[PDB]
């Protein structure tokens, strides 16, 4: 029953330590002028974040290579079986189904 | 004797002294003597480093610092001995856990109304407040109108000053509001009746002094400081949330510098507009400044961009 005793112990030191740092001098009596001088060294910066694509694909591109290496995960439990040939013949398919899915897209990464 | 032009690194013949001159007001006067030329001897109490933000004020060899306590009758006698005019802004809000506050408007302004009178200052000056009346109010607001009586005895020439509730940049008057993110705005006392006072903008007061600083011909003759038009409404407390869109402290934090459940809540609603017959301002002018236009600047909050503010006030009445 002692796991949650070992988790909420950990946060409660951390969720404590924000206030004893952030908050404690935050109410101190120093000046702290409201002037809009903050947001350093790009003073104003008025724009939307524009869509920039080769930022985007490197999200998608991963998400799919991700899946099957969940599918690929239960090899070391499956190395203990009865008929094993249906493993080696089958196990090696996923991989090559992964590696193929590279080679195609590999004609165009662009600047990744 | 005045030389040249008033830019900086000039003379203009007046020395001065300004006691206090650390917190909101005094910092903002000396900055007008670090321009037209002077010799501004600013003493200060306890603060070694809180006085630095001041120093790029006079050119070079103009302002000069000393150290003093003020209950020692010598500390005020060592400086002033060479001076022309000496004004006095000293005094503060809440009773200190050390200074019992009773005579710090009585003994202190006299303690510096000691040898100053003797030693040959001239055009000595002191501060009053538009709302202080010797009838019974208000525990802090009282003892201030004693100085108008008790202290005026000494130095027959004063030109002691009587301004209103003032709104500066870093000031604590109009800033007690909008710090009120809290269980809710509760006016004083939950009534929209007698707000508001004459909210003059801090420039005009600090341009009054230096306009009387060599006036000439105002000594003994006290003045009071007009506000803008005209009286004001409850909307002033709504106006705060209309646009806002809803020294020597410590290392960590202090123990008590509160909202003072005491005179503070009742000092703001005491109103009492008072005698017009005081000259008191355009004569010392020429200055008067509004509110609606100058209250965006000092108020900047978490939008920091949008304003689009069309809403105004009549006066309001009793006007
Ligand atoms: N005209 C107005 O609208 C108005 C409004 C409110 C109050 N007042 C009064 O008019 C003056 C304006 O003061 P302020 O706006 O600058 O606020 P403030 O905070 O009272 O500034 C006064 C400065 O002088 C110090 N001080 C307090 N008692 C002192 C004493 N006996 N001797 C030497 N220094 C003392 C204070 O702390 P330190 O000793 O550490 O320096 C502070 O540094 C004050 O007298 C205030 O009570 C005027």
């Amino acid at each position: 029953m002692n796991l949650m005793l070992a988790l909420l112990t950990n946060f409660t030191l951390a969720t404590l330590l924000v206030i004893i740092a952030f908050w404690l001098p935050q109410l101190n009596v120093y000046s702290e002028k409201t002037s809009p001088y903050e947001c350093g060294f790009d003073p104003m910066g008025s724009a939307r974040l524009p869509f920039s694509m080769k930022f985007f694909l490197v999200a998608i591109t991963f998400l799919l290579f991700d899946l099957e290496i969940a599918l690929l995960l239960p090899l070391p439990w499956a190395s203990q079986t009865a008929n094993l040939n249906t493993m080696l013949t089958m196990a090696l398919f996923l991989i090559i189904l992964l590696a193929v899915s590279l080679a195609y897209e590999w004609t165009q990464k662009g600047l990744e | 004797i005045p030389h040249g032009k008033g830019g900086r690194s000039s003379v203009s013949g007046i020395v001065a002294t300004v006691f206090g001159a650390t917190g909101f007001l005094g910092r903002y006067v000396v900055n007008h003597l670090g321009r037209m030329g002077s010799q501004v001897i600013v003493p200060h109490r306890c603060e070694p480093y809180d006085t630095m933000h001041l120093r790029p004020m006079g050119d070079l060899g103009q302002i000069i610092f000393m150290d003093w306590n003020g209950r020692d009758k010598d500390s005020i006698r060592r400086a002033v001995e060479h001076s022309s005019v000496v004004i006095n802004l000293v005094g503060r809000e809440w009773e200190t856990q050390n200074f019992d506050f009773e005579d710090v408007f009585v003994k202190i302004p006299q303690a510096i109304a000691q040898v100053s009178k003797e030693a040959g200052v001239e055009k000595f000056i002191h501060i009053s407040h538009l709302n202080a009346d010797i009838k019974s109010s208000s525990k802090y607001l009282r003892s201030k109108a004693v100085g108008e009586k008790e202290v005026r005895e000494t130095f027959p020439e004063a030109t002691i000053i009587k301004p209103a509730e003032i709104f500066g940049r870093e000031d604590r008057f109009l800033n007690y509001f909008a710090n009120i993110r809290w269980f809710g705005g509760v006016p004083l006392i939950s009534l929209g009746k007698k707000t508001v006072k004459q909210p003059v903008y801090i420039v005009d007061v600090t341009k009054g002094i230096i306009n009387a600083i060599k006036d000439p011909d105002a000594r003994g003759k006290t003045f009071a400081f007009v506000g803008p038009s005209r009286y004001l409404l409850f909307d002033l407390v709504q106006y705060v949330f209309a646009v806002a869109h809803r020294i020597g402290r410590l290392f960590e934090i202090s123990p008590f510098e509160p909202w003072t459940t005491r005179d503070k809540v009742e000092r703001i609603h005491t109103t009492d507009k008072i005698l017009p017959h005081l000259p008191g301002l355009e004569d010392l002018g020429v200055e008067a400044t509004p509110l609606e236009l100058k209250a965006i600047e000092v108020l900047r909050r978490h939008r920091t961009y949008r304003w689009l503010s069309s809403e105004i006030e009549d006066v309001q009445p009793a006007k």
